[PDB]
C-alpha cells in the first residue's frame, strides 16, 4: 500500500515475484495506457499496481491469461 | 557470494543436534532461542514415546518454542545449511526463517552475502579475574563428568584431570548449572 | 569557589534555574542547568558540503562519472554498497548503478530519453570499463574472448 | 572574548603576530580604520631618526581557507601606551585576548528531539545579532592564453550574451567594484578563436 | 553480442596479428606543430582510426555521408572516433 | 540562546563543559550586577567596593 | 530560472517516489534504506531517528549519499524490499534495531516512573482520559500512584479480539500512555517504568501480535509522545548531580596505609617485584570496587521521602542516576569515573 | 500590517465524540499560540454538569461494602463520575435512583425529572448479584466548570459537611481529550506557513464544532478590555 | 558450508578422477547419483576443508577469483588451462554489468537456464 | 457562564524602554493563557520602523574603509541598526546625515524631518578622527514587522541593482524583552482569581501601552475567523 507493502506480499508470497508482477502491471498502465481497476486518487503506477495486487485483482497467472486473450483477438483480426 | 536459496525442500532428514549453551552457571544462550525459526528433523515428541507431539520439516514458531519449554526438551536435531543436499545452493527448509523478515526464507534470497555481512559488521563496529572458588547458587547434587582426581592427606578430592565439568542436577534430573573445574582444584564434596 | 562567585551574583549555588516553556508558558517540572558556554562555529558549513548530480561530464578511459563536487561528481557506489543490494533482492537497482548510471554509454543516453519520455525502462548494455579490461588483457597477450550463445 | 578563559588567551593573541603590538609605545597621534600613528616617548625614542611609529593595518584580506583577515584599531585617539601593548586586534582577538568564538546562554535539557544525537537547537536571536555570521573572500582568476589559432580576447563583445549580463561588465569586459553577483553572471568576459567553422 | 560464457587462453603470435590493424614501426606520437598523429606512430590514424568522427586526417572526406571510405592519400578510414578505443 | 542535550555529557565524560557553564553564568551574574550599577550611574566609590 | 510552476511540478514527481539513503561505511544491508522523500527548504538531509541505529548515524556532522531508483522495477524493489518500514528486524539476529533513545526514551521514562504521593495520590479515574484531563489540568503529577479503570483487548483462539475491563494500580502517566497502545496488547506492558529496553520489546510484541501497519503507527505515536513529554519535564546536569561517597577517604586512607605496610615489608624479605605488584594491584582493585559500590548505594537509592506521615526509602530521581538506570546514555562504568574513584590505570605494555 | 487570516478548512467528524479539525493558513508561531490558548480554555473553562454529592441509604461512608452488590461503593461512585448529565433550567438537581432485583443497574433506573436529561441511559452504575438486594441513592448534579475534586472542595468550602454524604470528583468539563498538532502547510510562496490540526474528543453533550466556537468566543471576550 | 566446498577423490569412476584430484562435492555427488543408477567404477571420496582465502580461489569462476586477489596468478592459470567461465556467480555477473542470479534476478536467470534446453 | 472580564489597571512606566503592566481581575488559568499568547505576538508580530538601506557618498561597498573614520562601514551600519526611529505618517522616509570635523557623530546630526522623530539623538554612529574628514549619507527607514535580514531581502524583489546601495539588518520589532508573571489577586471572594504582570522592554518607537493594545488587537482579529466561520 501507500505506507507498507506487507499485505501485497501476503497475496502473492515471494517478495521478488511481487516486484515482477507489480512492475509488469505498472508497465501496462505506463505504456499501453491500460485503465486502472481501482480509482487512481493521484497515485503513481507503482502504488496502483500494489493496490490491485493487495485486493487480489492482479496476479502473474491472471495477467498471463489476459495477455493470451488480447493476443488471440489480434490473431483473429489479422486472419 | 554464490550461496543462494535454490530449492524449497531437498527432503533430507539430516540435522545439526544443537544443545543449550549453558556456560558459567547462568544459561548464556537458551536452547529455545538457539533453535527459534529453524526446521525440525525427526518426529520428536514428549518423554512418553506413544504419541507424536511435533512433526518433521515444521518451522519452529514462538508458539512451538513455548510448548518446547513446558516439556523441557534439551536436545533437538534441526535441519541445517551444512547438511543440506541441494547442489549449487541451499533449500529454504535447511536454512529456516529469514531473521530479517520473521517468516520462512524466500527462494532466490542471497544468503551467503547476508551471512558474511552479518558476521563482519559487529567486528568492524566493535573496533575481573576473581574466579578462585565455585559457589553453587541453587541446591542440588554434584555431577562430575570427565574427571580423574586423587585423594590428598587432607581428606580432600584434589582434581588432576584437564577437562572437568561440574554440573548441578535438580530433582527430576535436568542439567541447569555448569561450572568448569580446573586442574589442581580442591573439591569440597 | 564557583558557588561562592555565584552567591556574589545572587545566582543559585546549584547553577540550576527555574525555566518556563516559551510555547506553553507552563514551568519545566525540574530545575535546568543554565549558564554561558563559549561556542565555536567550525569551518564545516553545510553551504560548502551539499552537492547533487543528475547527469554530468564523464571520465576519459573508464567512461564513469567523475568524483568530487568541484568536478560535479557522482557519489561512489562502492563494493560495500553493492553488497547491500545483493543481500536485499534489489537486482535492477544494482544493474542500474553498474550500467546506465556509470559506464554504459548508449544505455545512459537512451534511458535519459526514456525518462523524459516517461517510459521508466532500462534497456541495459555493456559497461565500457569491461571493454577496457578486455583490451588491457589482450595487450598482455592473453586471448580473452566472449563465447556466444 | 571568552568569559571562562585560562590566561593563555593573551599570550597566544600577542605571540601569533596577527595583532599589531607597540614596539616603542608613547601617545597615539592619529587613529584611523586603516593606520595607527604613535608619537614615541623621549626615553625609548632614539635621537637619530624622527620618533614617529606608523603601523599600517591590514584591511579585509583573503585567508588560505578563504576566511577573513581584518585588523581593527584597539586604542582611541590620544591614548598613552607602553611597549608590548596591543594597538590593533587581529581577526579572532578581543582587547589583546584570543577570541575564537562567542559565549552564549546555554541550557542543558531535551527539546522535542531537536537535540537528538548532539543536534543543536539555537535561538533566532543568535542569527539576528549576527553572532556566528562569518565572512569569506574567494579568489577567481581568468586567464587569457595564446593558442595555435590565435590569442584569446578579453572584450565585453561576447557572442550570444544578454544585455542583462553585459550591463555589469565595463568597457574592457571587467565587472565593476562593489557589484553584487550570482551563479552564471559573467565576471571577466573572454572569447577564444575557433578554427574549423563547419556546422 | 549477448553471450553465454567467457574463455581465456594463451595468445598465438598469429592470434595477436588478427586483432592488429597495422604494425606500429615508429615511436612518433604526434606532430609538435599540427598536433595530429604521426605516420606509422603510436597514435597513427592509419592504424587505430580517425581522430574526428567520419573525417580522414588530410581532410578530404567529411560528414556522415562518407562511411568506411578509406582516404587514398593519407590512408585513414572515415568512421567514428570511437574506433580508436577498440582497434 | 542554545539548548544542548544533557545525554551528550555523562557518556562523553567531558565534565569541563558543565563547570564552564556554571562559572560562565557566575561570570555573567557579576556582569549583570555591574551593568545594573552602570545603568543607574551610582557612585564610583560603590562600584569600586563591589 | 527556478520558476514557481517548476516547484509545483517537482512536488508532483517526488510523490510516492522512493530515494535510497546510504551511509559509509555500509557494513550490513541496512546501511542502505529506501524512504519516501519530503521536500524541505534548507541544505541538510533530515533523517528519522529510529533508523539512526542501522546507519550508526549520529548528527555531529555525518553525511549521506542519496540515490534515485529510475526504473519502475527499481522503484518497486526500493518500496518493497529496501523500504525503512519493511527492514525492521536485523538480518543477523531476530532482535530489531529500529528503536528510539535519548530524549524519546528519557521523556517516556519520566512519565512512566512514579514518585511518592505527589499531586493526588490514590485518586480513582474513569479511564486514561480522566487521567490526561487531570494531569493537563494541574491536579495530578504524572508520577501520582492512583488506580485507574482501563479496558485491554486480548486476542482469542480465532481472529476475534476479546475485551476485558479491570481496575489497575499504576500511575497517571502510564494510563495516558495506554491511549497510544493499540488494542491487542496487555496493560502490563505500560505498567512498568519504561526504558529503551522495554520499548524495543513493546514494538516487537506489537509486531508479532498485530502486524506491520499497527506497529508503524504505534512507533510514530511513541516518538511523538516521547518528545512531547521529554520537553515537558526538563532534567539536566549540574555540579551537585555527581554525588561523592561520604566514606571514600576512609576506604582510601585504610587502603593507603595498608599498601604502605607492604612496601616497608618489601625491604624486609617476603616480596619479589611480581608478588608485591600483584598484592598492591589486588588491594587497590578491591578498594575501587568498594568505593564504587558505596558511590552507587548513595546514588541509586538514598532518597529520604516522607510518605504521607512518616519517612520512606525509594529510588532516587537524581538526574545522572535516571540517565544511567533508564539506559538512556552513560552506563554505571562511566559514572564510576564521574562521582566515584577513577581506578587502576594500565600502561601501554598492559601491565597496571 | 500585511495581516494573514486563517479560515476553518476541514472538519473530519470521526464520531460525535471524536472530531479532527484542520485549520489554515496560519502564520509562523500562531500554530502554538492559538493551539495552546484554546486547549487550556477547552479543558479548564468549558462549563458543564456533573455528580458532586451522592447519598446512599444504608451507607455511612464510601469505603464500606453493601451486600448483594458486586462493586464496592468507591467503584460505584467512579461510575457516577462517568454519568453524562444535562440540566436545562436549574443549576443544581438531586436525582433519585431506586432499583431492585438481579441485573446491571443502568442510568435509566434514575427517576426522569422533566428538565434533566440523561445522555447515556445504558450507562452501567451497579451490578446486583442477589435478587433480594435493593439499592437506593440520591445523586446530586451541580453545574460548574473545569475539574473540581473533593480534595480542592474540602479546602475551600468548609460550610455544611455532615457524615454520610459521599463526595466524589465532578468532571464538569464536557471535553475529555484535546491535542493540537502543528504541521507544515506548504503555502504559495511561504514554507514558514503552518496548519493547526486540533484533535478534540468530548462525550456528546457539547458539539466539538460548537465547543471550538465557544472557546474562541471566551478568548475574544477577554480582549474587550484591551480595546481593539 | 562454503569452507567444505571441495573434496579429494580416491580411485576412478566413469569420469576422469584417478588418484587424488580435488573436485567440488556437488559435482562428484552428481556423478555418484548417475553411477549408482547405471553402475560403472564406484569412487571413494573425502571432503576437504578450505579456509576462506583458498576456498575463494578454488571457486570454478576465474572472474570471481581474479576480482578477489592474486589476479596475475589467477589469469595465468586460467589462460593456460583454457578455462571457460559461464558466469554462474554474483561477482561474475556484477562485473559484466548484468542481472544478478539472485533476488529479483532469480526469476529472469532461471528463465535463461531453461532457454538453454531449447531456443 | 458567569463571565468575568479583566481591565487594564496599573501602568508603571519605569523608563521609556522598560514598563510593567498589572492586569486584573483574571479568572484561574487565563493568566498563562493570555500571558503566553500575548508574549508570542509581542515578540514575533510587532510592527515598527527600522533602517533598511544606507547610501554613503564615496562608498561603493560595506567592506571598504573611509579615511578620517575609525569605524569600518560594517561597524557604522551595525550602529544604524540600533538607531531608534518613529515615522508618524509615511511608511518610508529617507533621512539625510551630513557632518564634518572632529567629533563623535550622533543621531542629532541627521536633518530633522517634520513627521520623523529620532528617539535617541545622542546615539553614536561614527567617530571622526581628522578635522578635514566629512561624512555624508542617506539613510532609508522603512516600516514593517518582525525581523527582515538583508539575506532574506537579497532573495525576493531586487528589481534594480544600483551599485552603491548597502543592505543591513533592521529589527522592525520594537520589543527586545517580554515576561509575564501570574500573581494572586486575592479577590473579594475568589482566591483562585489572579493578576497578570507583563514586564515589557522595548527600544524607542512603540509605547508599551500602545503595543499591548496592538497585540491584543491582532489576537482578536485572528479569533474572528473561528467565531465566524463555524
Ligand atoms: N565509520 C567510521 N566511524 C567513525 C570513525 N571515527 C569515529 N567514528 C564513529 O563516530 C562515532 C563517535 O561516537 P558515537 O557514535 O557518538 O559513540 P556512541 O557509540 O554513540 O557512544 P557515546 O559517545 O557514549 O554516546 C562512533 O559511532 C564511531 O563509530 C571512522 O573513522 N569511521
Ligand atoms: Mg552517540
Ligand atoms: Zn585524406
Amino acid at each position: 500500500a501507500r505506507v507498507t507493502v506487507q499485505d501485497a506480499v501476503e497475496k502473492i508470497g515471494n517478495r521478488f515475484d511481487l516486484v515482477l508482477v507489480a512492475a509488469r502491471r505498472a508497465r501496462q498502465m505506463q505504456v499501453g495506457g491500460k485503465d486502472p481497476l481501482v480509482p487512481e486518487e493521484n497515485d503513481k503506477t507503482t502504488v496502483i499496481a500494489l493496490r490491485e495486487i493487495e485486493e487480489g485483482l492482479i496476479n502473474n497467472q491472471i495477467l498471463d491469461v489476459r495477455e493470451r486473450q488480447e493476443q488471440q483477438e489480434q490473431e483473429a483480426a489479422e486472419l | 557470494q554464490d550461496l543462494v536459496v535454490t530449492e524449497d525442500d531437498c527432503g533430507t532428514h539430516e540435522g545439526i543436534m544443537m544443545t543449550p549453551v549453558i556456560e558459567g552457571g547462568d544459561v548464556k544462550e537458551p536452547l529455545r532461542d538457539r533453535v527459534l525459526g529453524r526446521v525440525t528433523a525427526e518426529d520428536v515428541l514428549k518423554p512418553g514415546t506413544a504419541d507424536i507431539l511435533v512433526p518433521r520439516n515444521t518451522l519452529l514458531h514462538e508458539q512451538w518454542c513455548d510448548l518446547l519449554e513446558e516439556n523441557s526438551v534439551d536436545a533437538v536435531k534441526v535441519r541445517s545449511v551444512v547438511s543440506c543436499d541441494t547442489d549449487f545452493g541451499v533449500c529454504a527448509h535447511c536454512y529456516g526463517r529469514d531473521l530479517a523478515r520473521g517468516h520462512i526464507i524466500n527462494k532466490g534470497e542471497a544468503i551467503g552475502v547476508i551471512a558474511a555481512q552479518s558476521i563482519g559488521e559487529p567486528g568492524t563496529q566493535l573496533t575481573a579475574a576473581a574466579e578462585s572458588s565455585i559457589q553453587v547458587k541453587n541446591k542440588g547434587s554434584i555431577k562430575l563428568s570427565n574427571v580423574k582426581s586423587v585423594v590428598n592427606s587432607s581428606g580432600k578430592l584434589v582434581i588432576t584431570s584437564r577437562n572437568t565439568e561440574l554440573k548441578l542436577i535438580d530433582e527430576f534430573g535436568r542439567t541447569k548449572e555448569s561450572y568448569k573445574v580446573p586442574y589442581g582444584a580442591v573439591l569440597a564434596k | 569557589e564557583i558557588k561562592e562567585l555565584l552567591k556574589l551574583g545572587d545566582l543559585p549555588t546549584s547553577g540550576q534555574i527555574r525555566l518556563y516553556d516559551g510555547r506553553t508558558g507552563e514551568q519545566f517540572e525540574r530545575p535546568v542547568t543554565v549558564g554561558y558556554m563559549y561556542m565555536l562555529k567550525l569551518n564545516h558549513l553545510v553551504d560548502d558540503k551539499m552537492h547533487a548530480r543528475s547527469t554530468g561530464s564523464y571520465s576519459l578511459v573508464t567512461q564513469q562519472p567523475l568524483g568530487g563536487k568541484a568536478q560535479f561528481g557522482g557519489q561512489r557506489f562502492g563494493e560495500m554498497e553493492v553488497w547491500a543490494l545483493e543481500a536485499y533482492g534489489a537486482a535492477y537497482t544494482l544493474q542500474e548503478m553498474l550500467t546506465v548510471k556509470s559506464d554504459d554509454v548508449n544505455g545512459r543516453t537512451k534511458m535519459y530519453k526514456n525518462i523524459v519520455d516517461g517510459n521508466h525502462q532500462m534497456e541495459p548494455g555493456m559497461p565500457e570499463s569491461f571493454n577496457v579490461l578486455l583490451k588491457e588483457i589482450r595487450s598482455l597477450g592473453i586471448n580473452i574472448e566472449l563465447e556466444d550463445e | 572574548k571568552p568569559l571562562v578563559g585560562t590566561g593563555m588567551e593573551r599570550a597566544v593573541a600577542v605571540d601569533s603576530g596577527v595583532t599589531a603590538v607597540a614596539k616603542r609605545g608613547g601617545v597615539v597621534q592619529y587613529v584611523d580604520a586603516s593606520r595607527i600613528v604613535i608619537k614615541v616617548n623621549e626615553d625609548e625614542m632614539y635621537p637619530g631618526e624622527a620618533g614617529i611609529d606608523i603601523y599600517n593595518l591590514t584591511k579585509y584580506t583573503r585567508s588560505n581557507q578563504n576566511t577573513c583577515i581584518n585588523q581593527m584599531p584597539c586604542v582611541s585617539l590620544g591614548e598613552p601606551v607602553e611597549r608590548g601593548d596591543v594597538l590593533a586586534d587581529g581577526p579572532s582577538t578581543d582587547l589583546g585576548e584570543l577570541a575564537l568564538g562567542q559565549n552564549m546562554r546555554v541550557a542543558f535539557m531535551p527539546w522535542n528531539g531537536y537535540n537528538f544525537e548532539d543536534s543543536i537547537l539555537v535561538s533566532e536571536r543568535v542569527v539576528q545579532e549576527d553572532r556566528f555570521t562569518t565572512i569569506h573572500i574567494q579568489e577567481l582568476a581568468c586567464v587569457s592564453r595564446d593558442t595555435k589559432l590565435g590569442p584569446e580576447e578579453i572584450t565585453a563583445d561576447i557572442p550570444n550574451v544578454g544585455e542583462a549580463a553585459l550591463s555589469k561588465l565595463d568597457e574592457s569586459g571587467i565587472v565593476y567594484i562593489g557589484a553584487e553577483v550570482t551563479g552564471g553572471d559573467i565576471l571577466v568576459g573572454k572569447v577564444t578563436p575557433k578554427g574549423e567553422t563547419q556546422l | 553480442e549477448e553471450f553465454d560464457a567467457i574463455k581465456i587462453a594463451l595468445a598465438s603470435p598469429d592470434m595477436i596479428r588478427s586483432w592488429s590493424f597495422g604494425e606500429v614501426k615508429k615511436p612518433e606520437t604526434i606532430n609538435y606543430r599540427t598536433f595530429k598523429p604521426e605516420r606509422d606512430g603510436l597514435f597513427c590514424a592509419r592504424i587505430f582510426g580517425p581522430v574526428k568522427d567520419y573525417e580522414c586526417l588530410c581532410g578530404k572526406y567529411k560528414r556522415l555521408k562518407h562511411r568506411g571510405v578509406i582516404c587514398e592519400k593519407c590512408g585513414v578510414e572515415v568512421t567514428q572516433t570511437k574506433v580508436r578505443r577498440e582497434r | 540562546d542554545i539548548v544542548l542535550n544533557p545525554l551528550g555529557v555523562p557518556s562523553r565524560m567531558n565534565i569541563g563543559q558543565i563547570l564552564e557553564t556554571h562559572l560562565g553564568m557566575a561570570a555573567k551574574g557579576i556582569g549583570d550586577k555591574i551593568n545594573a550599577m552602570l545603568k543607574q550611574q551610582q557612585e564610583v566609590a560603590k562600584l569600586r567596593e563591589f | 530560472r527556478e520558476e514557481a510552476v517548476v516547484w509545483d511540478i517537482l512536488d508532483e514527481v517526488i510523490r510516492e517516489h522512493p530515494v535510497l539513503l546510504n551511509r559509509a561505511p555500509t557494513l550490513h544491508r541496512l546501511g542502505i534504506q529506501a524512504f519516501e522523500p519530503v521536500l524541505i527548504e534548507g541544505k541538510a538531509i533530515q533523517l528519522h531517528p529510529l533508523v539512526c541505529a542501522a546507519y550508526n548515524a549520529d548528527f555531529d556532522g555525518d553525511q549521506m549519499a542519496v540515490h534515485v531508483p529510475l526504473t519502475l522495477e527499481a522503484q518497486l524493489e526500493a518500496r518493497a524490499l529496501m523500504m525503512s518500514t519493511n527492514n525492521i528486524l536485523s538480518p543477523a539476529n531476530g532482535e530489531p534495531i529500529i528503536v528510539p533513545s535519548q530524549d524519546v526514551v528519557l521523556g517516556l521514562y519520566y512519565m512512566t516512573r512514579d514518585c511518592v504521593n505527589a499531586k493526588g495520590e490514590g485518586m480513582v479515574l474513569t479511564g486514561p482520559k480522566e487521567a490526561e484531563r487531570l494531569y493537563r489540568s494541574g491536579l495530578a503529577s504524572l508520577h501520582a500512584r492512583v488506580k485507574v479503570r482501563i479496558t485491554e483487548y486480548e486476542k482469542d483462539a480465532n481472529g476475534e479480539l476479546v475485551a476485558k475491563t479491570s481496575l489497575k494500580d499504576t500511575t497517571v502517566g502510564r494510563a495516558i500512555l495506554w491511549m497510544i497502545v493499540p488494542k491487542g496488547l496487555p496493560y502490563s506492558i505500560v505498567n512498568q517504568a519504561l526504558g529503551k529496553k522495554a520499548i524495543s520489546k513493546m514494538l516487537n510484541t506489537c509486531y508479532r501480535i498485530l502486524g506491520l501497519k499497527p506497529t508503524v503507527i504505534f512507533a510514530d505515536q511513541i516518538m511523538y509522545t516521547g518528545f512531547a513529554y521529554a520537553a515537558r519535564s526538563g532534567a539536566s546536569v549540574g555540579i551537585d548531580d555527581m554525588v561523592i561517597p561520604e566514606k571514600k577517604h576512609e576506604i582510601i586512607s585504610e587502603a593507603e596505609a595498608e599498601v604502605a605496610e607492604i612496601q616497608e615489608q618489601f625491604q624486609s624479605g617476603l616480596v619479589t617485584a611480581g608478588e608485591r605488584y600483584n598484592k598492591v594491584i589486588d588491594i587497590w582493585a578491591a578498594a575501587n570496587d568498594r568505593v564504587s559500590k558505596a558511590m552507587m548505594d548513595n546514588l541509586q537509592t538514598e532518597t529520604v521521602i516522607n510518605r504521607d506521615g512518616q519517612e520512606e526509602k525509594q529510588v532516587s530521581f537524581n538526574s545522572i542516576y535516571m540517565m544511567a538506570d533508564s539506559g538512556a546514555r552513560g552506563s554505571a562504568a562511566q559514572i564510576r569515573q564521574l562521582a566515584g574513584m577513577r581506578g587502576l590505570m594500565a600502561k601501554p605494555d598492559g601491565s597496571i | 500590517t500585511e495581516f494573514l487570516k486563517p479560515r476553518l478548512v476541514d472538519i473530519e467528524q470521526v464520531s460525535s465524540t471524536h472530531a479532527k479539525v484542520t485549520l489554515e493558513p496560519l502564520e509562523r508561531g500562531f500554530g502554538h499560540t492559538l493551539g495552546n490558548a484554546l486547549r487550556r480554555i477547552l479543558l479548564s473553562s468549558m462549563p458543564g454538569c456533573a455528580v458532586t454529592e451522592v447519598e446512599i441509604d444504608g451507607v455511612l461512608h464510601e469505603y464500606s461494602t453493601k451486600e448483594g452488590v458486586q462493586e464496592d461503593i468507591l467503584e460505584i461512585l467512579l461510575n457516577l463520575k462517568g454519568l453524562a448529565v444535562r440540566v436545562q433550567g436549574k443549576d443544581e438537581v438531586i436525582l433519585t435512583l431506586n432499583k431492585s432485583g438481579i441485573g446491571p443497574v443502568t442510568a435509566a433506573d434514575i427517576t426522569h425529572d422533566g428538565d434533566v436529561e440523561i445522555v447515556k441511559p445504558q450507562h452501567v452504575i451497579c451490578h446486583l448479584t442477589d435478587e433480594n438486594a435493593s439499592i437506593s441513592m440520591r445523586i446530586k448534579v451541580q453545574r460548574g466548570r473545569g475539574y473540581v475534586p473533593a480534595s480542592t472542595r474540602i479546602h475551600s468550602e468548609e460550610d455544611e459537611r455532615p457524615i454520610g454524604r459521599l463526595l466524589v470528583d465532578a468532571c464538569y468539563s464536557p471535553v475529555e481529550r484535546i491535542a493540537y498538532n502543528v504541521e507544515a502547510a506548504r503555502v504559495e510562496q511561504r514554507t514558514d506557513l503552518d496548519k493547526l490540526v486540533i484533535e478534540m474528543e468530548t462525550n456528546g453533550t457539547i458539539d466539538p464544532e460548537e465547543a471550538i466556537r465557544r472557546a474562541a468566543t471566551i478568548l475574544a471576550e477577554q480582549l474587550e478590555a484591551f480595546v481593539d | 558450508r562454503q569452507m567444505l566446498r571441495k573434496a579429494t577423490i580416491v580411485n576412478a569412476g566413469s569420469s576422469d578422477f584417478l588418484e587424488g584430484e580435488q573436485v567440488e562435492y556437488s559435482r562428484v555427488k552428481i556423478a555418484n547419483r548417475e553411477l549408482e543408477a547405471n553402475g560403472k567404477v564406484g569412487a571413494t571420496y573425502s571432503r576437504d576443508l578450505l579456509g576462506i582465502t583458498k576456498a575463494s580461489l578454488a571457486t570454478e569462476s576465474f572472474i570471481s577469483a581474479a576480482s578477489f586477489q592474486e589476479t596475475t596468478r589467477v589469469l595465468t592459470e586460467a589462460a593456460v588451462a583454457g578455462k571457460r567461465d559461464e558466469l554462474r556467480g554474483l561477482k561474475e555477473n556484477v562485473i559484466v554489468g548484468r542481472l544478478i542470479p539472485a533476488g529479483t534476478g532469480y526469476a529472469y536467470h532461471q528463465d535463461r537456464m531453461r532457454r538453454r534446453a531449447a531456443g
